[PDB]
């Protein structure tokens, strides 16, 4: 067998600018604020108009007032301004005003909105569970004192995603979201989050490069060259995959004939037997080293350990976090709260046994659902009928749940918040409908 | 000759100081760039004032008791570097390793200043 | 105590003292490296044992002690099945 | 002709109900294997053959 080697670049996008002058006065907007990617479209398409990389930049250029290229697919174009291309959003919350600013007027013009006061059109926002009454308040105050929009609202995008689809809005299920940099599981009864029993992981999708980064950096401590934080998300999101059962795969991961196959060699760019010894199988595979070819000390030697990186987000205590997985967290919810016993379950249980979904843009790694199903019926009862639902891509169908939101009419207007019942009620309400957050006390 | 292309295609979204997109009473404040860190604790501050002043009131949704418990069983040992099964922990330096290459070829050469990397991959970094 | 060489069998949990080590302060040397190893055992039992055995009114003792007392013949046709 | 009937797995719960008239009623034993789970009732005697065995929660 051939050695190949795999250079991990991603590609420059040439047209980074679309918008269209026609629009609707009366279209509400709706955007998704992800903490990975931004989204942005009007209300009667049914797909995202909008996709970008909720990243801007200030681009310095003398002779030519220092302004330039500053929010979205522009830092695309060339390397040198992606590199610098600061993503304001932290762990839970963006951190900048001024940025988040320049994002939503840039949008603003990629719609083609013409100015009507503020702005014209309601607007249709994605919050995070358990959101920080300060961020909501500074939220009321970026929406209704700086672009006046007559109509705001806000949910969490993993019960947007259960509505998109369930658009019955009353039925009863368990949503496992697994965001950029947080994962978490609802139990919905009757349409209604109880938020009051979901629970939360601290680990999303970039906690996984970082600790696919720290891995392979502690792996090589006398690597070349510096390999890219971007190029660590490529080769992430293309060799990293769930198995089935990780106990009885670790003890087979690094022996001789699961090597031929399992393994996959990367390449970064440029300009005393082996056989029983298995650090050698661990650090240079199944292949012998060669440690004078320049190839073999750029060679990114991984997919030796491509299963440890997607297992974490069950096994929380190996990415250093004293929490319970989520196949813990779901046993919890399905056999102890809503009157359900172990050994016995009710009818909610059931039903919600009936209808598991799982979203998100960390959902596309291969083989979650099976060993989800499988971990479910695991500790579920025989017998017990499980139904695990997927999308072709769990990334934007939050996207098209506030959008099947929009199309209904009687319950977009449930949920609205508007300028008037902001300025009698301050900055400290939250509307208590059942597609969204609900109240610190009762 | 690439940057001239670059301005050109930053010369159609330019911005004015008077923004088109603005409420026309807009008046952008000077907030303080606010970490992540600070927030969580001031959040905790304003439930126990809220608490104390309320019980002289169980919460319903905040953003701690959302935090998932830890778990009950035991958790799986593994390997530090290997990420095999960690049979033995060194007692030196506190690093669980797979066999007898492992540890006498990456634990027992380790240079100080090396462990606490690897404990702190699994959350163990004792080092403050 | 500190400096005896043993051996520890983790399922039927049987400690077994093989001896003192080479402490100058019985003396064994230190054994080997690789702990928790893999050992082949190869037993090779007689058929009257494993009829002695089989045989519930009759326990070990009497393959040394003697008194097996006139097996049946049952036990040892599912002896021969088995 | 006969039946041979087996309960095998992993003991998730292991409820006795006493029940009294001291003596227990019963036993609620959760068993659980890679296929799912299963609760049975015993009567005290299963019980004390149970606990014969020094079965805890947790043991196959």
């Amino acid at each position: 067998k051939a050695v190949v080697i795999d250079d991990p670049p991603l590609r420059q996008t040439p047209e980074p600018f679309d918008e269209q002058s026609a629009y609707n006065p009366q279209s509400p907007i709706a955007i998704d604020f992800g903490s990975s990617k931004l989204r942005a479209g009007f209300v009667n398409h049914a797909t995202p108009t909008h996709i970008f990389p909720n990243a801007l930049t200030k681009f310095r250029d003398r002779k030519l007032n220092k302004n330039f290229t500053f929010v979205g697919n522009d830092t695309l174009l060339d390397q040198a301004v992606r590199s610098q291309s600061r993503s304001p959003f932290d762990g839970p919350f963006v951190t900048n005003w001024n940025l988040t600013e320049e994002i939503l007027d840039y949008t603003f013009h990629h719609l083609g909105v013409v100015p009507d006061n503020g702005i014209p059109n309601p607007i249709l926002l994605t919050e995070r569970l358990a959101t920080v009454q300060s961020q909501r308040t500074n939220w009321y105050q970026i929406l209704f004192e700086t672009y006046n929009v007559p109509g705001v609202t806000f949910g969490i995008d993993s019960l947007f995603s259960f509505y998109n689809y369930n658009p019955s809005g009353n039925k009863t299920g368990l949503v496992i979201s697994c965001g950029h940099e947080d994962t978490n599981v609802i139990p919905v009864v009757d349409g209604a989050g109880i938020l009051t029993d979901a629970k939360r992981i601290n680990w999303g999708g970039h906690q996984a490069v970082d600790y696919l980064n720290d891995l392979m950096a502690l792996k090589y401590p006398y690597f070349p060259t510096k390999m890219s934080y971007l190029q660590y998300e490529t080769m992430y999101k293309d060799y990293c995959y769930v198995s089935r059962n990780y106990d009885e795969d670790i003890e087979k991961i690094l022996t001789l004939e699961n090597l031929d196959t399992n393994d996959v060699v990367v390449e970064a760019p440029f300009t005393y037997d082996w056989r029983n010894s298995i650090l050698h199988l661990f650090l240079r595979g199944p292949r012998p080293h060669d440690s004078e070819n320049i190839h073999e000390q750029h060679q990114m030697h991984l997919n030796v350990e491509r299963i440890r990186v997607p297992e974490v987000i069950f096994q929380p205590t190996m990415g250093g976090q004293d929490q319970a997985g989520i196949c813990e967290l779901s046993e919890t919810i399905l056999l102890k709260k809503f009157g359900s016993q172990p050994g016995k379950l009710s009818q909610t249980s059931i039903d919600m046994v009936n209808n598991v979904l799982i979203t998100g843009g960390n959902a596309k790694v291969p083989g979650l659902k099976e060993r989800i199903v499988k971990e479910f019926t695991g500790f579920l009862p025989t017998g017990t009928n499980i139904t695990v639902n997927m999308s072709s891509d769990p990334s934007l169908d939050a996207w098209k749940g506030m959008a099947a939101l929009a199309r209904n009419e009687e319950q977009y207007r449930k949920t609205v918040i508007s300028k008037k019942e902001y300025e009698e009620y301050g900055p400290e309400y939250i509307k208590e409908h059942k597609l969204g957050n609900t109240k610190y006390f009762e | 000759e690439r940057l001239l292309f670059l301005r050109s295609v930053g010369e159609r979204n330019e911005i004015g100081f008077p923004s088109r997109f603005k409420s026309a009473h807009y008046k952008k404040p000077t907030r303080r760039h606010k970490s992540a860190r600070q927030l969580i604790s001031d959040e905790n501050k304003r439930i126990n004032a809220l608490l104390t002043k309320a019980n002289k009131l169980v919460p319903k949704a905040t953003y701690f008791s959302v935090e998932a418990p830890p778990s009950i069983r035991p958790a799986k040992k593994y390997c530090d570097v290997t990420g095999l099964k960690g049979f033995y922990k060194s007692p030196t330096n506190n690093i669980r390793y797979h066999n007898a290459e492992i540890y006498q070829l990456i634990v027992k050469p380790m240079a100080p200043g090396v462990d606490q990397e690897y404990l702190k991959l699994r959350g163990a970094n004792f080092v403050l | 105590l500190a400096g005896d060489v043993i051996s520890i069998d983790k399922a039927s949990g049987k400690i077994t003292k093989l001896g003192r080590s080479f402490a100058r302060s019985r003396f064994v040397q230190c054994p080997e490296g690789e702990l928790q190893k893999r050992k082949t055992v190869v037993h090779t039992v007689s058929l009257h044992e494993i009829d002695v055995i089989n045989s519930r009114t009759q326990g070990f003792l009497a393959l040394f002690t003697g008194d097996t007392g006139e097996i049946r013949s049952e036990v040892r046709d599912q002896i021969n099945t088995k | 002709k006969e039946t041979k009937e087996v309960y095998e797995g992993e003991v998730t719960e292991l409820t006795p109900e006493d029940a009294e008239n001291k003596t227990i009623s019963h036993v609620i034993v959760g068993l659980k294997s890679a296929k799912g789970t299963k609760t049975l009732r015993l009567d005290p005697t299963i019980y004390e053959s149970i606990q014969r065995e020094k079965v805890s929660i947790g043991d196959v």
